[PDB]
């Protein structure tokens, strides 16, 4: 967690972080991306 | 528009002809749709996410735009001169063919990188679920670090980059809200980049989960659609084909299947014994179709298959009739030259081949399980096949014993070893079967309650009943999943199924003193619990003798129903049982946020 | 916008009731927004492709441009006046409703004529696999040509029109690059008009494939939100309704389940015999309840449902005992006064009702099969309903003998014929069964590690145990199919696990000398055979005495992991093992590669 | 462009770095492409169709435009300042974060609104099957009202709102079509705001349903490319994971299953018996080896499971050799110092150690089930481990007996409880077994024809084998499914096969008289039953002996064809027997306009 | 069934209850399907109007007010069990009520001396 | 008690919140609305 500094616009151990999970907005990337040959084109 | 585009070659006038794909040094320019473009996008997009760990890692190149493999050409794009005439597109947008290749190739060289990275920062993620489904739950972030500085292997990457993992995380998890640099507090929300798409997957407390809902619907939907679910009561002509049949090899247990409860296995029921002889192999065998009445596959009504008889932990009492002792045992055809079951003595039986026998006597074959010696599991053989029996109007195949020599002990014996675990399995699916006969297409209807409680579980592998049996089973699916068949909600199924019996017991009331209105309140529940029964067990509505299910109107009015049901769900189906299904969640928040709590504590 | 368009109507200015929707002569103008067009597109893109035969074959009528069913109206476009006064669109492209039918019905014919030749194409395109998934490998066109001469059955339609077929062919399989006329050479590229999703499709040696890794998420996304997985060990009632139960019905063996193993089947265990009687059909027969312990189907706990006892293959001893032969077998119900397992004399027996008797004495339902007479497979049957046994508390299902005279010879016998494969359907899937109840709810939590190893197998189909077993194997094909749990990569799942069992042996370590610090590299191990003993059999988490498994965090756990562990998988998450996976697709290529060898000799 | 908008912080001059995600008191703006505007309002879309039973019940609020949560912000939008960089926008349509969530909430709360009544319509509308898919058919509406005020149940909601509900009902179902104002007549169309979507799922007569045939194909594709079916014969390691094994726990019958039928199982074939001794909680019990040779698990070869040997309904002769009686059944393990199968007397047997008996003898286990006492069903159960095993060459899972005192009545009986139905369970993916030996990877190819007949059936759970037949399993889904291998059609899956045996019996004729040119008609058909036995039975291509299918080229061949033979269906795949299926389809809809008759008799 | 949860209302002198804790309490006992839970600050404000017991603290001063402020100002005073006399709108009613009954049943004429329909009774 | 922040005028896990009885404002809303036929007209 040593600090960084400008890599990346938030640091880890930074100031007032806080993980807190909220029923309201379920975390996730891009899986289901449609690439099957007729609805990709 | 859509395809490659194309250009007058013969300039200025653009007719159906003077045109061409306009290909060059670079491959071919294919148009880029509008649609097109936020796949690209939205796979680039997904890319770019992890630019604070390509940097930390000096991997990558940049954030990968897709406005650098395209281009901006102009002309006409179609997927043939003649159509392509009619999508005169100016400035448009194509990627080239070589282009087309490291749009491809790049974002398989990124997705390599960061699918491993994405691999460690998960094991560290989902390493304490940043995921609850009802109200909110938090865990002072000191212990939470302090804690995954723990667990978290030696060989992950979120140790040797805390926060370039970090800030790829705070895009994925609107869990971890970072806290602001100038007020150096949370933000309430969470701006994870996937905003909307993490917006619309909460299970919103009003109807379950729309992302769940709305799929279950379109995925019953394909079902219905594709395995051809409609027409399943269809009273006409059918090709086999259009039941897709598939890896269906069913197994049995015959010399116990009674004849009349499935064609294909006739039986010798005649008074004495029907010692017969045969050269095998040199040496002299005697087939007994002993004392009992020995049921036999009957070889015509037997799709050419692949016949494997099984003989193992059965009994094999060469203790007392040593007779039985000695003897291979043999699956064994059998012509005959009147039909069986007036097939009386010896000279009736034309010949005996012995299409597959165990090397090794019984006594090599045996094995001591207490006493009572049992068969060493083995697999005797045929590949029976419509054709080789042509003409030959009886002919059956036994699993029999082939004894070396028939004795007075061998008297009351009858060495059948079909009692064995049979497992016929169609090798040419093309070809069904019913009620004894091969055929190319069933009728559906005409299996509905035409079936007996055994004529069903005695169906032949790959048979009407076998296939009009895989087919309500799909449909069975398609209701149990989709729609509400269990539960007081009178559903569409169950609903499709009440008007009929209302329209019959209507007119059966008819002409007559109709001194009895007919009920409802009886009739919604008797209709519920047949569209229930049916989901239940889809089989039944083969068998005759089933209240409402067997009659000709339900199913092919259950199907229809259930239909048009699956097509109008809406999306927020879910809203069925969606308040305990709430309850249940803020049950599981509740244990999660006491898990949080300990998290926080033991290490502060 | 979306709907269809609609246009000020009457005498005002425009205004939420102004509008009507724009109906006429054509039928109504529905609005057809950008991606909808993109299927149109794409589906007339596909038989415009198919050009070079239509004309060959004089059928067709030139190639069908999207733009000649649409039209260039304007108004407002929405799906009811109050809303589509929010889309005011100017020369928007609409398709009428009596043209809506066309680009449908056109579709539909052409769709026909291709979907034929289309096939022709095929037997003869596969018919020298023109795909391969790693590096390249060419086979010379003249010996291929030439080959295909042959195979290619007298029926085809690639034979009548070579190139016509290849014309269409060329654009379909980026394997055959036609030689440019102004160079007479090939071109390197091949630029088939599926030119990106083609490009998209290939086993990109980095990972996978993008089309396979893509879907198999999003396909388990689709049942994690479907199904009801999440909440998968909610501790509180839930309607048997989301457990979606369906296609239900499951077979035993009782006579051999031990009462305490399942509630819904308690014994007779009583000293001497229970000779009882009962005038059924005029003739009298004597139920026997013999010396054994004679295990009875309960019915309270018994979801009314369709109980049928087959008894078949199973011995039928009427050699020995003569008092055996002539009883028809039946299944029959039996109210005792006193509660069974307290009822010890004939006196006891309230009264006894032959539900389902077997015409025909047993001689006639015998077979014999080496000695031991069996049972012709027969299948008796009752249907009993929750209500039938109002009030009654104490009667029990029986599949007995009904003796026709009890002698000395019955003394140690025990007629029961329960040791035959009895098959229960619960039929109404509303109503499950619990610990020997009825209920409506289940409690999920309750059911984990509550059953014994057999309280399990011996579930009553479609009981609390069976649907929280139906539901577990679910989310176990989630795990085994998307997340990596058979492997060395400490996946999401895995790692759901472990993060409990730190938080967990840890604060059991808190308190006293703490002489422990926790493990890790043990645990990591310990809780990836926990994941993966579950993926490998969900029931176990039923059984009392399973290592982590059992435990209340874990499920509750990783289900909430394995959740948004799919929500994230990335693209690429094909990466895992995709460099033994390549190496295995160089294998097959360089195996097909020789094949192509020999194309190239024997038909040169 | 995609993603959040973001905006030159520094102002003016937008560098890679002057950007900053424009947050502010409204969350972040995130763009809102083309496409996921035709999501919100094709959602929107479905809820503002029930406008007039919102006002009707005064719930709702008016129709919600999609356009009242968005914005037109203006900047550059990407997922990166680095990327964003490429994307200038200008008046965008952007939906800030608090938007996004009601947007988001109020889909979700009028969603529940409409999922309820638009339950009511339905049990309403299903209930008189408003769907044909053959011509037409229909059923004068006074009827069907005045029949409808009949079955509906006093709590619908379609007797509160019948033309409250019917306004809602037109716009879904274009078979209620309302009666025109001012000509007070039909309309010959029906207009449903679904207009496109319903006229593309009508089961179009040219070819089945364009809906269906387009799904059953874009799944197959998803399976072909996401379980790895390609690459199914693949000569060369492969990791166990690339074959995503779970829920995989399979059970047998040993003590049957030959020695070199299944390595993971050898025998004590020795002379005489093996009486051996061990003090098991204090009383010592004496394990027999009886007069058989006793097949037991071997534990070598035994990848970590969880053993779990059912003892029931199997014999249990206490009865007569009383020696039996007293002696509580035990799965026990047994180290041997010679290799078994070497293993004569007493003093070769290292030790032997009781891994789980059964508490209470061989007389309360039992059950009388006429004369022959069975066993009361339970489960004994070890959960052997790899590395418990370390170093000690030979050791044997045995589930014997445990006699308290060996006698000459129990000198033919041999206790081995194994005639049981064990069943292992793999605890532990990750490791595979083959040929006795245990893996992290298997070679496919290698596992094709290399089975025997029973070596397959034998196979043990999560092996090779079981491993190289639940991929076929798969692929023998796709073909069966997508494919059609049951019609006379020829299809890509036997076509690719035939090409095979072409270029095979081609060169096998090269070199001597070539005096048989090559046939194909016989060709075409005898590849034709080997790609149908595939399908039929994908397990066979196991088996050594299997005609054609275990030929190296085929599988490798078959996938690999079946595989580009899906990505071109084209939609229109359903015209195959789309002739009897739409004759079919006239058939139920002329048997449901008998149906709607009566509807229009009986209630006038 | 939150709010009488902790009967926000005495009848003589105040009384306090620091309000972590009073929240942190109700965060336990309240059943898992009240609507208190999902919406604490929406349901909170509704309150805030009807419980002159609960002071929201002043955003900027971050204090109480003293005097609380919801939305039935005037009813809530008159009904505060005034030390001088009972209650207002008790002592009222139980008037106006017993009028009612005086002026109804016909208690007046009670011991009239003279033939009276039983209706009249 | 997530913080919500402008839904509603006051948070309720908000800065120096109080809960205090006062005999003095006896908490009420409108329950006793007359609506019967002579006095609501
Ligand atoms: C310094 O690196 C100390 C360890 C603190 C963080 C290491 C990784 C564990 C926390 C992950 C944060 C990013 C997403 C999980
Ligand atoms: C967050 O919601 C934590 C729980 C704190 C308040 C929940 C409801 C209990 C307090 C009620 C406040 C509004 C009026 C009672």
């Amino acid at each position: 967690g040593n600090v960084q500094t400008s890599v990346n616009t938030y640091n880890i151990t930074g100031d007032g972080n806080s993980f807190t999970p909220t029923s309201d907005m379920t975390s996730t990337a891009a899986p289901a991306i449609d690439l099957k040959p007729g609805v990709l084109n | 528009p859509t395809g490659k585009l194309w250009r007058p070659v013969g300039t200025s006038v653009a007719t159906i002809d003077s045109l061409a794909i306009v290909s060059d040094r670079f491959g071919q320019y294919s148009f880029v749709n509008e649609g097109m473009r936020e796949t690209f996008s939205k796979a680039l997009f997904d890319i770019n996410m992890w630019q604070p760990l390509f940097q930390a890692t000096k991997t990558g190149c940049g954030p990968i735009v897709l406005s650098s493999f395209t281009t901006t050409t102009s002309g006409y794009v179609g997927a043939t001169a003649g159509d392509a005439l009619d999508n005169p597109v100016t400035n448009g947008v194509f990627i080239s063919t070589v282009q087309i290749m490291n749009l491809q190739r790049t974002i398989a060289a990124r997705m390599r990188d960061v699918a491993l990275w994405q691999k460690h920062l998960d094991t560290a993620m989902t390493m304490l679920t940043p995921d609850i489904s009802a109200g909110s739950a938090s865990c002072n972030w000191k212990s939470l670090l302090a804690f995954a500085k723990d667990i978290l292997p030696l060989d992950n990457l979120c140790l040797t980059y805390p926060n370039e993992f970090y800030n790829v995380a705070i895009h994925r998890y609107p869990a971890l809200k970072p806290g602001n640099p100038d007020t150096k507090l949370p933000d309430a929300q969470a701006h994870p980049l996937g905003e909307v798409a993490g917006a619309f997957n909460a299970a919103t407390s009003e109807v379950g989960s729309l992302v769940g809902s709305s799929s279950t619907l379109s995925q019953a939907i394909s079902t219905m659609a594709g395995k051809d679910l409609d027409l399943i009561e269809a009273d006409t002509p059918l090709p086999v084909s259009v039941f897709t049949p598939s890896l269906a090899p069913r197994s049995y247990r015959p010399a116990f299947i009674k004849p009349e409860d499935a064609k294909w296995i006739a039986e010798f029921n005649n008074s004495s014994l029907i010692r017969k002889t045969l050269t095998y192999s040199g040496a002299t065998y005697t087939v007994q179709l002993g004392p009992g009445p020995t049921r036999v596959i009957d070889m015509n009504a037997m799709i050419d298959s692949v016949l494997t008889l099984d003989v193992s932990g059965t009994i094999l009492p060469y203790d007392t009739n040593p007779d039985l002792s000695t003897s291979v045992p043999a699956f064994v055809l059998i012509q005959t030259s009147v039909p069986i079951q007036q097939v009386t003595t010896a000279a009736n039986i034309t010949a005996i081949t012995v299409v597959s026998a165990a090397g090794a006597s019984a006594i090599n074959l045996a094995i001591n399980v207490r006493g009572q010696p049992r068969f060493n599991m083995l697999h005797l053989q045929a590949t029976f096949e419509r054709e080789t029996i042509t003409g030959i109007p009886y002919i059956y195949g036994l699993g029999t014993f082939l004894i070396p020599s028939p004795t007075s002990s061998s008297n009351f014996s009858n060495p059948t070893l079909m009692d064995g675990l049979l497992t016929v399995t169609p090798v040419l699916l093309r070809e069904t079967t019913y009620k004894g006969e091969v055929v190319d297409a069933i009728v559906p209807a005409t299996v509905m309650a035409n079936q007996t409680s055994e004529e069903v579980a005695s169906a032949l592998a790959n048979d009407a009943i076998v296939l009009v049996s895989n087919h309500l089973n799909k449909l069975a699916n398609v209701v149990g999943d989709a729609i509400p068949v269990a539960s007081r909600t009178d559903d569409s199924a169950t609903s499709a199924i009440v008007s009929r019996l209302a329209v019959q017991h209507k007119l059966s009331q008819v002409g007559q003193a109709s001194p009895t209105p007919p009920d409802y309140p009886l009739l919604w529940r008797r209709a519920k619990r047949a569209a229930s029964m049916f989901v239940s067990n889809p089989s039944l509505a083969l068998q005759v003798g089933i209240p409402v299910l067997t009659q000709s109107g339900m199913l092919s009015a259950l199907t229809s129903g259930v239909g048009t049901a699956l097509r109008t769900g809406s999306l927020g189906k879910g809203v069925t049982d969606a308040s305990e299904k709430l309850r249940a969640r803020q049950s599981l928040t509740v244990a999660k946020q006491a898990f949080f709590d300990q998290i926080g504590s033991l290490w502060p």
